[PDB]
């Protein structure tokens, strides 16, 4: 274990940025939704305070912003888990 | 040959509004929806601008809002008439 060719599953993207040593590194986001109530779980973070950090600051823009994204989807109504895959050890992000 | 009983059809409706006398008056708004290319007319108004712009302000909000009220139809594949229908000789409105 830690970028294929074609669209992978909706939510799911790849990342490139310097690791909390300096060093570039590209790490994996996966996305799961369901119908919930709109929390969010987080895994694969490092366990760090400043992914979570930034997570939480993500979800709360994104909901901020629904009317603009989603053009009618209702947030509220469907719960996120992201999960974080690291593919080169560089380090967390 | 106001309101029959039963399911009417889709685009008719009926709405009562004070008119250009200030009188209350009931009105039946007729749509026809044709496949063209999301153009609006309009007809049995009484000649009043005001109407006009009424109706042309309500098919820009549904041309903004398309997604949260259709959930997938395209207003621009489909051209709309709105007739009104004076049942009670009111007035414009």
């Amino acid at each position: 274990q830690g970028i294929p060719e074609g669209p992978a599953k909706p939510g799911f993207l790849y990342t490139i940025g310097l690791s909390n040593k300096g060093m570039p590194g590209l790490y994996r986001l996966e996305l799961q939704v369901t119908k919930g109530s709109g929390k969010l779980a987080t895994s694969g973070l490092w366990n760090s305070s400043s992914a979570k950090e930034q997570v939480k600051i993500a979800f709360d823009y994104f909901k901020a912003n629904a009317s603009r994204i989603s053009g009618g989807s209702k947030v509220m109504e469907h719960d996120f888990h992201l999960h974080v895959v690291e593919l080169q050890n560089t380090g967390p992000l | 040959q106001l309101i029959p009983e039963g399911p009417a059809k889709p685009g008719f409706l009926y709405t009562i509004g004070l008119s250009n006398k200030g009188m209350p008056g009931l009105y039946r708004l007729e749509l026809q929806v044709t496949k063209g290319s999301g153009k609006l007319a309009t007809s049995g108004l009484w000649n009043s601008s005001s109407a006009k712009e009424q109706v042309k302000i309500a098919f820009d909000y549904f041309k903004a809002n398309a997604s949260r009220i259709s959930g997938g139809s395209k207003v621009m594949e489909h051209d709309f008439h709105l007739h009104v229908v004076e049942l009670q000789n009111t007035g414009p409105l």
